[PDB]
């Protein structure tokens, strides 16, 4: 029925430009008010802007955080909403959502008091604003039931994938979310809890793949 | 931002919790409420004076008084663990909208479990790479919230610390990780370093020495 699909996200440097698009189906797009909402990773939702329908003359309103840098447009023929992002900054990362916007008002309240609500949302497209260059991680052993692991350090951009023993070992494996360090580079760790009797006897290898750098590393994790 | 919410609330499974949003704009506008989980789009829960969209369980309801708007979850289910956001006008009569800062709702669905803590010193390979990262692995705790403090000898360490938000393990307990990034010289310049993990008012500590 109602479908909203955002696209255009990706990597851009500070000062750069990028255009996001949201394709809509299953509703009257021509009369629909459409809103852009963003969520930086680990942070709250932020209203970016909204474009109205024909009754308000396709009027656009923007958050002060983006006014003068971001432009919202629509093509009713394509059922498409656009976000033109210019002079982007690091604070503009990351997930951008398109939402069909409803209007509510108490009819006979007698006090002018309208508000908007976001009834249908797309899944979002991720925008990373960063000056960092593509870089594969270094993989370091976290040597030791007992816990052992691999530290996947200083890579950009996300993601990295980590398996153990070529994917044959999954039970007891926990791969943590990445952290963004002050250097602009990500780091993560993957840990596995293993029988103590197996420490120097069974081999544990973490396999790290970083596609953006074509990095594939296999690190055997041995006791010290 | 003109809408304020408390960052975190807990509710017992099957019981009732109220999440509150406060702002001057709520004196003349209603709020709408959104649920957000990782990996999924926000979902509208409630809007206006008394409107719950079709498809939303009737355990979600909204209320409003004065500068305050409230989402009540009656009979919380485990699937209600999520962030909850209110939205309204940023100020009375405005053409703009804004979200509150969000409230993380924990639904307590299993007994308290204290964290196990493992602290890894820098590997020799990392030292040879001219870096020195201590890794504090925190596992098997419930509910999923911890505070981590680091100490060099006996002094609190500020810079160089990064910590992940707790992530669910396969046994449905939580794990977290914290990193202290040092140079090899800094690493070798202290007698010991300590990772201190406080969970529900109880602290577990582990220490390493170069």
């Amino acid at each position: 029925e109602v479908r909203l699909v955002e696209s255009g996200g990706g990597l851009v440097k500070p000062g750069g430009s990028l255009r996001l698009s949201c394709s809509a189906s299953g509703f009257d797009f021509d009369n629909a008010w459409m809103t852009w909402v963003r969520q930086p990773p680990g942070k709250g939702l932020e209203w970016v802007g909204r474009i109205t329908g024909p009754g308000e003359g396709w009027s656009v309103d923007y958050a002060e955080s983006v006014k003068g840098r971001f432009t919202i447009s629509r093509d009713n023929t394509k059922n498409t909403l656009y976000l033109e992002m210019n002079n982007v900054r690091t604070e503009d990362t990351g997930y951008y959502f398109c939402a069909r916007t409803g209007k509510y008002y108490d009819f006979w309240s007698g006090y002018p008091a309208g508000e908007e609500y976001f009834q249908d949302w797309g899944q979002g497209t991720l925008v990373i604003v960063s000056s960092a260059s593509t870089k594969g991680p270094s993989v370091f052993p976290l040597a030791p039931t007992a816990a052992l692991g691999c530290l996947v350090k200083d890579y950009f951009p996300e993601p990295v994938t980590v398996s153990w023993n070529s994917g044959a070992l999954t039970s007891g494996v926990h791969t943590f979310p990445a952290v963004l360090q002050s250097s602009g580079l990500y780091s993560l760790s993957s840990v596995v809890t293993v029988p103590s009797s197996s420490l120097g006897t069974q081999t544990y290898i973490c396999n790290v793949n970083h596609k953006p750098s074509n990095t594939k590393v296999d690190k055997k994790v041995e006791p010290k | 931002s003109e809408l304020t919410q408390d960052p975190a609330v807990s509710v017992a499974l099957k019981q009732t919790v109220t999440i509150t949003c406060r702002g001057d704009s709520l004196r003349s506008h209603y709020a709408s409420w959104y649920q957000k989980k990782p990996g999924q789009a926000p979902v509208l829960l409630f809007y206006g004076k008394n409107n719950r969209p079709s498809g939303i369980p009737d355990r979600f309801s909204g209320s409003a008084s004065g500068n305050r708007a409230s989402l009540t979850i009656t009979g919380a289910q485990a699937e209600d663990e999520a962030d909850y956001y209110c939205s309204s006008r940023d100020k009375s009569g405005s053409r703009l909208s804004v979200f509150g800062g969000g409230t993380k709702l924990t639904v307590l669905s299993q007994p308290k479990a204290a964290p196990s803590v493992t602290l890894f010193p820098p590997s020799s390979e990392e030292l040879q790479a001219n870096k020195a990262t201590l890794v504090c692995l925190i596992s098997d705790f419930y509910p999923g919230a911890v505070t981590v403090a680091w100490k060099a000898d006996s002094s609190p360490v500020k810079a160089g610390v990064e910590t992940t938000t707790p992530s669910k393990q396969s046994n449905n307990k939580y794990a977290a990780s914290s990193y202290l990034s040092l140079t090899p010289e800094q690493w070798k310049s202290h007698r010991s370093y300590s990772c201190q993990v406080t969970h529900e008012g109880s602290t577990v500590e582990k220490t390493v020495a170069p």
